[PDB]
């Protein structure tokens, strides 16, 4: 059996973004994320390979799903972003 | 005189134990490598 039934087990409070920019500051950071509630933790891609990606981890499970539904498409500094869950 | 010797054996896996539940700390582990920490900027007095 295969139901349907919201707030899905495929989803965590540990959400991938892709298409950051190169040059970004926590400053703007925690002003972008910050907008939907509290944030838990941020780490940055800090190798050639991991720069321009990051995952962000939200304090509930409940919000995080919230926000990451009307994030996607999102457009900023002309550029669309990708919102992404932790397998 | 005697050609005095000895031999070397081996051991298996470790004992149980009670790993910790999913605390924070675990968020470092499930972190990929490469992933450096952003904490909040100093003096960040938001409104």
């Amino acid at each position: 059996g295969r139901a349907n039934i919201r707030l899905p087990p495929e989803v965590n409070r540990i959400l991938y973004i892709r298409n950051l920019p190169y040059k970004i500051t926590a400053e703007e950071m925690y002003d972008i994320f910050g907008k939907y509630g509290p944030i838990r933790q941020i780490r940055v891609g800090n190798t050639p390979e991991t720069r321009g990606t990051a995952y962000v981890v939200y304090e509930d499970i409940f919000d995080a799903k919230n926000a990451c539904d009307h994030l996607s498409g999102f457009n900023v500094c002309n550029r669309y972003l990708v919102v992404l869950y932790y397998n | 005189g005697t050609p005095e010797q000895l031999q070397a054996w081996r051991w298996e896996r470790e004992i149980d134990e009670r790993n910790r539940p999913l605390s924070d700390e675990e968020l470092d582990a499930m972190f990929p490598e490469g992933y450096k920490v952003l904490p909040p900027p100093a003096g960040y007095v938001p409104i």
